[PDB]
């Protein structure tokens, strides 16, 4: 499993804004969305198999082979 | 084709449990000799009395 670390060295990530709409677009009505929300909390603290597992559906094989490509020159690059 | 490009095959092999030989061991009966000296003389320079 992985864990996240302390003392962050880095914070430079500024990812993009979260769509809002109505909830019937996400998981149907208002009662639904926390119940879903708290189920899937659990997954939040660490990665592990099941992440794994599910980025592998949905990459297929296209992504795993440009993911794998990518690392190797990120690791070249180091 | 992708994923294939960085992929090798696996040196993976089945093989039973144990194997025998087709032909065994079999056993010797065993014969009374007396000493003989006169046995080692053929290998190097031997001497023969």
């Amino acid at each position: 499993r992985f864990v996240r670390t302390v003392l962050p060295f880095s914070q430079e990530f500024q990812r993009d804004k979260q769509p809002n709409a109505q909830p019937q677009y996400l998981h149907g009505s208002k009662a639904l969305n926390l119940a879903y929300s708290s189920i899937y909390g659990s997954y939040r603290n660490f990665v592990g198999p099941p992440h794994f597992q599910v980025i592998c559906r949905l990459l297929g094989y296209q992504g795993i082979a440009v993911v794998m490509e990518e690392l190797l020159k990120v690791v070249k690059s180091l | 084709r992708e994923i294939g490009i960085l992929t090798t095959n696996k040196n993976t092999s089945r093989t039973h449990k144990i194997i025998a030989p087709a032909n065994l061991e079999r056993p010797v009966r065993y014969i009374r000799k007396p000493i003989d000296y006169t046995i080692l003389d053929d290998i190097g320079h031997g001497v023969k009395v």
